[PDB]
């Protein structure tokens, strides 16, 4: 179960982060 | 015109009716107080003599006045340290026992205990150890008793009451005309000629006929009361050729150009005295003789009464090229028009003159027995940085307060100073990209290796053991200069500097200097000042360049130079005004000098100073730390700060106890002033009206309404108490641990 | 001409013919007069017992590497080679000076231009097939000087060479290209032309540099200068001054660096110990030779730049007076005219990068913005990555780089996301075919296509370095 | 609550330790706080690392000086104030629009300095996100350096 370690913490540190990011920056740029 | 002696007779009647008036000299001041704010604009406007009167010939006598005044009282401060060095001093057992006896000129009352700072300095002497180097600048001097001191302190004492006298009757009986002020040519040719000039050759004259044959026979190892008076080397020639055979050909080598007579008394030996561990007075003398002679040359190129010479005017328009369009044409103008102008010059130049001189002066100790005393060279050359930091601010500020005041489109329409302004944006756009490079590429380096070490990742960090950055620059300088004498110097012998290479020279057990070898923890603390003068020059230069206008305020003149903002408009404009650049330059001052000082401080004590065996070995008074510990903030933290600090923290009940005192109270200083730098003037006038309602109900409220100080003073008295408390923080720190150790 | 002050006379005489000559003979005597005068002047001095690189004799050893007088050990016999040698060139000095005093203002102001011989020597700056002619005429006599030393180094005795210590003669000359031009891409030793290591290679070097300006002599006099050149070049007399100016320059760095590393051409018996040594507090002639002709090509890329901006700066009709910063025709603009923002260099360069290049579809420019970007990426990640030290360097460094460039793919994928919203195009100044969504697509596409490409290709490179 | 949490942990260190003593004779003056509770405490936690390797307290040493420097950062926001630094970005606006290559990007939101009362709050912040860090790591390390 150790492994999930070495897929979680990338995802919250890289994939969550860039999803994130991107949605949030794109919101605010709506018009 | 011909430059002449024009003066007004009995311009200003001497009385003491305007000293029972005080804020006479501003016409808003004179109605008198109505609030405490009064009180403040007194003491803020008191020198600012360009808002007393218009008139540039009354200013220009108010500051001629004034500057006797200050030499007055820098003549009565250098009167005093020498007078408590002729009575209340060990400067006599020192004499006889330079490495030995620790020098002490101030002694204290026994009042509440305070008599335990009276610490044993040796010499059978009670006193305060003294850090300013008076001892080694008096021994150069010659002088090798008490009674010498007092003639000089008394001869201090007389020219500081002529420098008083001289300025009242300059002010109030025979003021000079703004014609014989606006002479820059003729003072600038009395100053390069008699002032350093004869002041150099006059000084040459001292150290040829005095210090130098008085100093030899002190080195030679003879008794102070054996040594002959130094008029017995003039009135007995004998003893003076016994110690320079050269004396013997007499002055007519001189004039018949065999100039080589005087070799063994004029020399150009380089390197240090290996008794003194100070530079050689011989080579000292013949420097202030080419000094003189170079000076009283240069002091001829500026025309005054004889056609022959240059006029500044047509120098400076002549100067001007392709991309600077009219050039330095109207900079005279500017230069002779505003005091400001000269100020900002004479204080941003100056400042960094006295900079020079902290480098120059530890790296070639110039008097005897100063390069040992390793508490005398850390506290004159951080004075020294000190000193030079605060000057050049000063240039800045002045810089900006003549732009806002005394700048003229007409005058300088096209020039350099105008052509600078209209590419303002690119200039400080390119310093803003350079400071924030500079930013990454030096501290981010310090972060990299902290977090590696952090990690236990120390083959990845930025260290001579890792992935090095040799200053491969400053290392080939170091080189050139020491393969310099024999080669690109040759009649010199040693190098000017053991700084830069050559041996080991030791002077009792103790290092004097030796080669300060450069390494990647060199190379970052290069490139952490580098990006710290950067940025200091970036809020300054951006005060200047925008003290006038911006694209934010565009009436910014108007406005003046000392203004707190121009509302919360525009998103808000607090700290716009030039005096509010000097206000964070100072802070950026501040830390840029104090990294300088802590490098000095560090590198010193873990690279160069330290105990010599019998058999040349130099132990180190850090072990040579730095260039493992100096990669990282977390060495700088533990390895300097909290390692040297046990002195100071561990000082009470000792005579160094009063560092111990001073180094807390400085701490709370600083502390202090965040309460004036974080609040604003709103809340306390609110906390002031509900203080003064109890006034009022108990019948006790003053006439002089009580307000907050102003958005500026407030921000003034701000960082003024944290320059002071981190300033004074580190002196303390300094002191205690360097009179330790050191 | 009048316009020229005292200071910069011999300015006046640029578009005089007949003064220009009368100057380059005079001087041209003027250096014969030092070689010659000079080579006697160390003659006069010479102690057989000391060595010559600690006495302060700098044309003593360039005569003594041809082997002029020189028995075992490299030791001067005889010293009768130096003296016909330095007084060969001291007469040649005083001919050249008659030639130059005459020319000077004795001769006419103007060589005239005419069909006779006498009107073959004048020449305008303007013509362009006069110049190319005089160029390839003096290269005829570049090979001719080429071939006399491999003549003396084949036929007239031979060269010394420091491997014996003893004049051997040459008699099987490197006539391979591919080892002698092999030191201009650094085949042989990381210091190139300067890691030459025996006279084989010299002589060899020499042939072909013979043969190549004889063959580029015969090439410029039969050929007038093609259309691209007319182009690229400056024709105006001071350009080809600051050419000259710009080729003495790295002639002048070249052979600096030759004396100081290179041993073979320069013996240690004549000049001293390689690289800046110094033998009994006297500095040797190795030392005085490489430091100063480092300095004088110092001096002389000065004088290229000097020469060559005051060119551009002509060319381009902008006086000294007003200068060379003007305003945007409107002034109230802000930006200010500047040869770093307005030459016509830097408008010609940024105007033909991809992102502005005309005829490029939008694909197109990301591909070679991706390819250009994606290639230099590498680098960093690669040498100075964690794993830098160990076996997976390159492919923990190429996997990294795929990374940066994929998040710069979406950070592109956004810029475009937000601007691009029904009709309102994308403000700053793009190129008319990146100003749509589709494009703007294309243009990541090209990117994420040529970045990876690039990184893919830069990691072929790095590890197939063999 | 620094000088509370200040006063709770040397008061306990001294109890724990079984010298009441020290606490009892150096708390009357405030060089004795800085000596021996200051000073005194820090010489576990700034070892977490150094030269000769790391240990456990690695991260509560890199903790400390991050404190140390988000406070420190906080009082760039609490001193210097908007109009120096709307003045700053209105050059850094017209670098980016005279910039040859760099012009081709735009921004949708005009770049201006924080608000006087955003730089309040964020300065606040930095200040307050630094005491509390740098007093966690210098609590904890000190007290589990010992025990
Ligand atoms: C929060 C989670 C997080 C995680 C899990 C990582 C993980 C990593 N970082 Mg760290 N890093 C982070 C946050 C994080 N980072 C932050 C916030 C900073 C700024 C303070 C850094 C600053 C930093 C630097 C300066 C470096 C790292 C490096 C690394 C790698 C070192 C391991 C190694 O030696 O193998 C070697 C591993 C590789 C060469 C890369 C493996 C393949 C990569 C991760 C992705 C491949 C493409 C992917 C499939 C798709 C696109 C990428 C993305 C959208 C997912 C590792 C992948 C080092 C590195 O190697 O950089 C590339 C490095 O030099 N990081
Ligand atoms: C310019 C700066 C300067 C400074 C900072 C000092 C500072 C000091 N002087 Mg010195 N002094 C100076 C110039 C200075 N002096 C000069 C120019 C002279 C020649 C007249 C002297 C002659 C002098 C004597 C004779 C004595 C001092 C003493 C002192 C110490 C006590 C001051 C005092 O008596 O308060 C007294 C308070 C008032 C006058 C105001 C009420 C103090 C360290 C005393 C000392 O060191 O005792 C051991 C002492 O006896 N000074
Ligand atoms: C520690 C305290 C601190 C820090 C870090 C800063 C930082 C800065 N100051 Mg400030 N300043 C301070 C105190 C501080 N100041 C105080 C107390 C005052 C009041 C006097 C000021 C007043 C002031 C003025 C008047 C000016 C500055 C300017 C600057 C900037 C200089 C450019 C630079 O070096 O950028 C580089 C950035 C750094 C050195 C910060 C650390 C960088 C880290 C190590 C790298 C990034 C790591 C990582 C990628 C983080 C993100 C990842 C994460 C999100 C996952 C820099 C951002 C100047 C400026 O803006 O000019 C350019 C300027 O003119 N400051
Ligand atoms: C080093 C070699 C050298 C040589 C070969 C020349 C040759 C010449 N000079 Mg020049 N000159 C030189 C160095 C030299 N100069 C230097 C160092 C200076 C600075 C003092 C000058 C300053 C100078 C001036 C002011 C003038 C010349 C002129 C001339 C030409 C003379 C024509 C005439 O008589 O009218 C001739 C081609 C003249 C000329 O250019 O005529 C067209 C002329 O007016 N020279
Ligand atoms: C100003 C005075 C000056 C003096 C006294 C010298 C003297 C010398 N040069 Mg230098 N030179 C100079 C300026 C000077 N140069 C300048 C300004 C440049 C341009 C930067 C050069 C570029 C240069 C190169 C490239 C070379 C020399 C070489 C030499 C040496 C041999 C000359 C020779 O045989 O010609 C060659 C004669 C012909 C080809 C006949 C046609 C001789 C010591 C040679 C040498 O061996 O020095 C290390 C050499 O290779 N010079
Ligand atoms: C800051 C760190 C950094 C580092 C560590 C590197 C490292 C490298 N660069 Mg890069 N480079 C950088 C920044 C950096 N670069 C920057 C800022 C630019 C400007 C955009 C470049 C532009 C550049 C080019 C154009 C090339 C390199 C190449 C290289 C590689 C040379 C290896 C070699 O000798 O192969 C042997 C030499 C060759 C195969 C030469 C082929 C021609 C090496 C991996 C070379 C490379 O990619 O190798 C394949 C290469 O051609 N770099
Ligand atoms: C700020 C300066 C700084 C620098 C220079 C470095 C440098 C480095 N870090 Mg460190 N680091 C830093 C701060 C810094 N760090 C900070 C603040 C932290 C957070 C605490 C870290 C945390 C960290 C971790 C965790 C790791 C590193 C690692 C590294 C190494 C590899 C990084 C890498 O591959 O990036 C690649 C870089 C690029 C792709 C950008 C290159 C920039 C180019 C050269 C600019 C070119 C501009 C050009 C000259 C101008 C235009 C050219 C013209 C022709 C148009 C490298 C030695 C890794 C390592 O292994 O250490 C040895 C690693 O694992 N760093
Ligand atoms: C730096 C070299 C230097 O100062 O160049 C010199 C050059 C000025 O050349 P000029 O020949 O016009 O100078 C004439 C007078 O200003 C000097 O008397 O400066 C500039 O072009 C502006 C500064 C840009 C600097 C950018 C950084
Ligand atoms: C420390 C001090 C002091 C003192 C000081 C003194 C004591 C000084 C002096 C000074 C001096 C004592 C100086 C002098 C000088 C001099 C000079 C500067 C001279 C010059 C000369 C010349 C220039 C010459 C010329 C000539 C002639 C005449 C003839 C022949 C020729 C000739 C050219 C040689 C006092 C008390 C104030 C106090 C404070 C501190
Ligand atoms: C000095 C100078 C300069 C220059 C510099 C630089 C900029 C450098 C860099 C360089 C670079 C930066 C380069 C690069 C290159 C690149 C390359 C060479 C690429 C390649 C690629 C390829 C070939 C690819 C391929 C592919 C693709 C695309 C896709 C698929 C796959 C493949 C692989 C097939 C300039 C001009 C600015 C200006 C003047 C001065
Ligand atoms: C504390 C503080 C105040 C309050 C401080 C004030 C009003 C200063 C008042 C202190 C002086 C020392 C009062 C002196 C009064 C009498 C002259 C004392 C007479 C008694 C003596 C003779 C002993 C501000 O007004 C302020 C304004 C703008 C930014 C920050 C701050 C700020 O931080
Ligand atoms: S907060 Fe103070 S300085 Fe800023 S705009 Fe308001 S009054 Fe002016």
């Amino acid at each position: 179960a150790s492994f999930l370690s070495s897929i979680f913490v990338p995802v919250i540190g890289w994939v969550v982060p860039i999803a994130t990011f991107s949605f949030l920056f794109l919101y605010i740029e709506r018009e | 015109k011909k430059a002449r002696v024009i003066v007004d007779k009995d311009p200003v009647p001497t009385s003491f009716e305007k000293w029972a008036q005080p804020g006479h000299f501003d016409r808003t001041l004179a109605r008198g107080p109505k609030t405490t704010t009064w009180i403040w604009n007194l003491h803020a406007l008191a020198h600012d003599f360009d808002t007393h009167t218009s008139d540039l010939e009354d200013i220009s006598r108010k500051i001629f006045a004034a500057h006797f005044g200050h030499l007055a009282v820098v003549t009565i401060w250098l009167s005093g340290m020498i007078f408590h060095g002729a009575k209340f001093s060990n400067y006599e057992a020192w004499l006889s026992d330079p490495l030995n006896v620790r020098p002490s000129a101030q002694v204290v009352w026994p009042i509440v205990g305070q008599d335990i700072l009276n610490g044993d300095v040796g010499g059978g002497f009670h006193g305060i150890q003294i850090t300013s180097g008076l001892f080694q600048v008096w021994r150069g001097w010659g002088i090798t008793n008490s009674f010498q001191l007092y003639c000089t302190a008394i001869g201090g004492l007389v020219l500081a009451g002529l420098f008083l006298f001289a300025g009242w009757f300059h002010y109030h009986k025979r003021a000079p005309k703004l014609e014989w002020f606006q002479n820059v040519e003729s003072m600038l040719n009395h100053h390069l000629q008699v002032l350093l000039g004869c002041g150099s050759l006059g000084w040459a004259g001292h150290l040829i006929h005095v210090s130098a044959p008085i100093n030899k026979l002190m080195d030679a190892g003879v008794a102070v009361k054996d040594i002959p008076l130094p008029h017995e080397f003039i009135l007995n020639k004998s003893l003076l050729i016994d110690l320079f055979p050269g004396f013997a050909a007499g002055l007519t080598p001189f004039f018949t150009l065999n100039w080589g007579q005087y070799a063994d008394f004029l020399t150009f030996k380089g390197g240090l005295n290996p008794v003194t561990g100070g530079l050689w007075m011989t080579d000292i003398a013949h420097h202030h003789l080419a000094i003189a002679v170079v000076f009283i040359i240069a002091g001829h190129q500026y025309r005054t009464n004889w056609g022959i010479g240059h006029s500044i005017k047509e120098i400076l328009e002549n100067h001007k090229g392709p991309f600077t369009g009219e050039g330095h044409k109207g900079l005279y103008e500017n230069l002779t028009t505003s005091w400001h102008a000269q100020l900002a010059t004479n204080l941003a130049f100056l400042g960094s003159l006295t900079i020079i001189i902290a480098h120059h002066m530890y790296a070639m100790p110039p008097y005897p027995y100063l390069a040992t005393d390793y508490a005398t060279q850390l506290c004159i050359f951080t004075h020294h940085i000190w000193i030079g930091g605060f000057l050049i601010v000063g240039g800045a500020a002045h810089a900006a307060i003549f732009m806002v005041r005394d700048y003229d489109p007409v005058v300088n329409q096209n020039n350099v100073l105008d052509r600078v302004i209209r590419h303002r944006d690119a200039i400080i756009s390119h310093l803003n990209w350079v400071c924030i490079f500079l930013g990454f590429h030096s501290f981010g380096l310090y972060i990299h290796n902290d977090t590696m070490r952090a990690l236990g990742r120390p083959q990845d960090m930025f260290s001579d053991t890792a992935i090095q950055l040799q200053p491969v620059f400053a290392q080939w300088v170091q080189n050139l200069h020491t393969l310099a004498p024999g080669g690109t110097a040759p009649n010199a012998l040693e190098p000017v500097s053991y700084a830069f290479g050559g041996g080991v020279l030791a002077v009792g057990g103790k290092v004097a200097m030796m080669p300060i070898a450069l390494g990647t923890a060199d190379f970052l603390i290069h490139h952490i000042h580098a990006f710290t003068i950067h940025v200091t020059v970036l809020i300054l230069l951006k005060g200047v360049l925008f003290a006038r206008s911006s694209r934010l305020i565009p009436d910014k003149a108007n406005l003046g130079f000392r203004f707190p903002c121009d509302g919360p408009g525009r998103g808000g404009t607090c700290q716009v005004s030039g005096w509010d650049h000097v206000f964070l330059g100072l802070f950026w001052m501040y830390n840029s000098l104090s990294i300088v000082i802590f490098h000095f401080s560090w590198k010193m004590q873990s690279d160069v100073w330290g105990t010599v065996d019998a058999a040349g070995n130099v132990s180190h008074i850090t072990g040579g730390n730095f260039a493992q510990s100096a990669i990282t903030i977390n060495g700088w933290l533990r390895d300097f700060l909290w390692a040297q600090a046990s002195q100071v923290i561990n000082s009470y009940g000792s005579a160094l106890s009063a560092y111990g005192l001073m180094f807390l109270g400085a701490h709370f200083v600083w502390a202090f002033s965040l309460m004036f730098l974080f609040s604003g003037r709103g809340y306390w006038q609110e906390l002031i009206e509900s203080i003064v309602w109890a006034h009022n109900k108990l019948k006790v409220a003053p006439a002089i309404q009580p307000r907050a100080l102003s958005i500026t003073q407030g921000r003034a008295v701000g960082v003024a108490h944290y320059l002071l408390g981190g300033i004074a923080t580190t002196w303390a720190f300094f002191h205690a641990h360097i009179l330790s150790v050191g | 001409p009048q316009q020229y002050g005292w200071w910069a006379g011999n300015a006046r005489f640029i578009n005089l013919s007949g003064r220009l000559l009368g100057a380059h003979i005079a001087h041209a005597g003027l250096i014969i007069l030092w070689a010659g005068a000079m080579t006697l002047f160390e003659i006069t001095k010479y102690n057989p017992s000391l060595p010559i690189y600690e006495q302060g004799l700098i044309l003593l050893p360039h005569l003594a590497t041809l082997g002029f007088g020189i028995g075992d050990g490299g030791q001067i016999i005889d010293t009768y080679p130096y003296f016909v040698i330095g007084v060969v060139h001291l007469v040649s000095s005083a001919v050249l000076a008659a030639g130059g005093i005459y020319h000077a203002l004795l001769g006419p102001e103007v060589l005239p231009e005419n069909n006779q011989f006498p009107g073959f020597f004048g020449y305008d700056w303007e013509d362009e097939d006069k110049m190319t002619t005089i160029i390839g005429i003096h290269l005829l006599l570049l090979g001719a000087g080429a071939w006399l030393l491999v003549a003396k180094a084949l036929f007239w005795g031979g060269l010394y060479d420091s491997t014996v210590a003893s004049v051997r003669v040459i008699t099987e000359p490197t006539v391979n290209p591919a080892r002698i031009f092999g030191y201009l891409f650094g085949a042989f030793g990381k210091q190139g032309m300067a890691a030459v290591n025996n006279l084989e290679d010299v002589v060899g070097g020499h042939i072909w540099v013979g043969i190549l300006c004889i063959g580029g002599g015969f090439w410029h006099i039969l050929t007038q200068p093609f259309a691209w050149a007319k182009k690229v070049l400056f024709w105006s007399g001071e350009a080809y001054l600051s050419y000259s100016l710009a080729a003495l320059a790295y002639m002048g760095l070249l052979a600096a660096y030759f004396v100081t590393v290179n041993d073979t051409v320069y013996p240690t018996e004549f000049y001293g110990p390689l690289g800046f040594s110094s033998t009994s507090g006297v500095i040797s002639v190795r030392t005085w030779l490489a430091t100063s002709h480092f300095a004088l090509a110092i001096v002389f890329l000065s004088g290229h730049i000097w020469h060559a901006l005051r060119v551009r700066v002509l060319e381009a009709g902008l006086n000294f007076e007003q200068g060379v910063v003007n305003y945007l025709d409107t002034p109230e603009l802000g930006n200010l005219q500047t040869p770093i923002n307005t030459s016509d260099l830097t408008l010609k360069f940024l105007v033909n990068l991809p992102i502005y290049r005309p005829g490029l579809s939008a694909f197109a420019r990301g591909l070679e913005i991706g390819m250009a970007h994606g290639y230099f990426l590498l680098g960093p990640f690669v040498k100075l990555g964690p794993l830098r030290n160990t076996e997976f360097a390159n492919q923990a460094g190429l996997l990294a780089t795929i990374g940066l460039l994929l998040i710069l793919s979406i950070c592109l994928w956004l810029y475009g996301s937000a601007w691009f919203q029904e009709g309102k195009s994308p403000q700053g100044e793009l190129p008319e075919n990146l100003k749509t969504a589709k494009s703007w697509s294309e243009f990541n596409a090209g990117w994420i296509v040529g970045s990876c490409g690039g990184a893919l290709f830069a990691y072929l490179l790095v590890t197939n370095s063999s | 609550v620094g000088w509370v949490t200040f006063y709770w942990h040397w008061k306990h260190l001294g109890i724990w330790q079984g010298n009441v003593a020290q606490f009892n004779e150096n708390s009357t003056y405030l060089m004795g706080w800085f000596r021996d509770y200051l000073w005194a405490n820090s010489a576990q936690l700034i070892n977490g690392y150094n030269p000769y390797g790391v240990n456990n307290l690695s991260v509560w040493a890199w903790m400390f000086l991050f404190g140390h420097l988000v406070w420190a950062t906080g009082f760039m926001f609490l001193i210097s104030w908007r109009g120096y630094w709307q003045e700053l970005i209105e050059t850094l606006v017209w670098a980016h629009e005279r910039t040859p290559i760099a012009n081709l990007v735009r921004w949708k939101d005009k770049p201006v300095a924080l608000s006087i009362v955003q730089a309040r709050v964020v300065g606040l912040a930095h200040f307050t996100v630094g005491y509390v860090l740098t007093y966690a790591a210098f609590l904890i390390a000190s007290t589990a350096g010992k025990f």
